């Protein structure tokens, strides 16, 4: 049961990055995925989420239009396309998997709360200079 | 015990009741999308309503009390160790439906809890009487997650209590329709809708 992020690193302001998690031992047909960001001293704050029900693709207001989450279920890998990146996105971007997506959405939980998730990746370091 | 907890607790409406409420919901949208008082205020609703709220719950309607994430949610264990919770489990209830609301984000129903039902209840975090968030989600905009419904209902109640209730703009058959502004609509029922439900846990 393994989530390995990749594709982070340095990028100048306005630049773009596409992160990727290779989900393993779990399948994207049963698990929703949240991409999270942890910046220095902040707490884990959700950036985007995709549940298996296909009509559940959500974005945090910060990245509502710049980022795009998607999956290639054939490769059981999820993607996070980040456009027009700014230093305030600097952080470690982690990938999380939760078998209770979308079920909990309809029962009082928020997609961006990171506690309900079940498995966490290792984090790929993202940095937008300056 | 903590580890045996449900994903969450709630009043899950019965099939007959769930369908009654599902029906009544779509009529409010059919009648709201065609109410002239609404067609003028579409600039503050958007840049057919049943389709707009195309993300609907896939089973029976329910009124959530406590999200638990299998004991690992905040306060999950404490809610479960309440004598009212472990005793009313599997017992049947009669909820009152107060009004039906429509924002540019979510569409839902408001629940008024009896003092006994309120024993099961665990920004908008301030000013309003307990259980004010109690609802039943009926639809969501494509990009909106359902937990939004509870906060719009609170947003409306902070308005009606605020005084910005705004006089009646439309007469529907089941009650009077009000417009609180930023694309928010409310149907206060002439006769409250009593809906049957069971108090229990949701698993998987
Ligand atoms: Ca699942
Ligand atoms: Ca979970």
């Amino acid at each position: 049961v393994q989530l390995e992020e990749s594709g982070g690193g340095l990028v100048q302001p306005g630049g773009s990055l596409r992160l990727s998690c290779a989900v393993s031992g779990i399948t994207l047909d049963d698990f929703g995925i949240g991409w999270f960001r942890q910046a220095p001293g902040k707490e884990r704050e959700g950036v985007a989420c995709i549940s298996p029900g296909y009509e559940h693709i959500y974005y945090a207001d910060s990245a509502k239009g710049r980022f795009t989450i998607s999956r290639d279920n054939a490769k059981n890998t999820v993607y996070l396309q980040m456009n027009n990146l700014k230093p305030w996105d600097t952080g470690v971007y982690y990938c999380a998997a939760d078998n209770d997506l979308p079920d909990r959405l309809w029962g009082g939980s928020d997609w961006s709360d990171p506690s309900p998730y079940d498995y966490w990746g290792q984090g790929t370091q993202v940095t937008v200079s300056s | 015990e903590k580890d045996f907890l449900p994903l969450y607790f709630g009043w899950f409406l019965t099939k007959k009741s769930s369908e009654t409420l599902r029906k009544a919901g779509q009529v409010f949208l059919e009648e709201l999308g065609n109410h002239k008082a609404f067609k003028k205020e579409l600039r503050h609703f958007i840049s057919e309503l049943v389709s707009y709220f195309g993300k609907r719950p896939p089973g029976v309607l329910h009124c959530t009390t406590k999200f638990c994430d299998y004991g690992k949610a905040a306060g999950a264990e404490e809610y479960a160790q309440q004598e009212v919770v472990k005793r009313s489990y599997g017992k049947a209830f009669k909820l009152s439906i107060s009004a039906l609301f429509v924002t540019p984000k979510t569409a839902g129903a408001q629940v008024v809890l009896t003092d006994q039902e309120l024993q099961l209840w665990p920004s908008a975090s301030e000013g309003l009487p307990p259980g004010s968030r109690a609802h039943v989600t009926l639809g969501c905009a494509a990009d909106v997650q359902p937990v939004q419904t509870g906060l719009d209902l609170l947003d409306i109640l902070q308005q009606v209590k605020g005084g910005s209730q705004g006089e009646a703009v439309g007469e529907l058959p089941r009650g009077k329709l009000y417009s609180l502004g930023k694309g928010r609509w409310m149907l206060s029922l002439t006769k409250k809708m009593e809906v049957k439900a069971i108090f229990t846990g949701y698993y998987g």
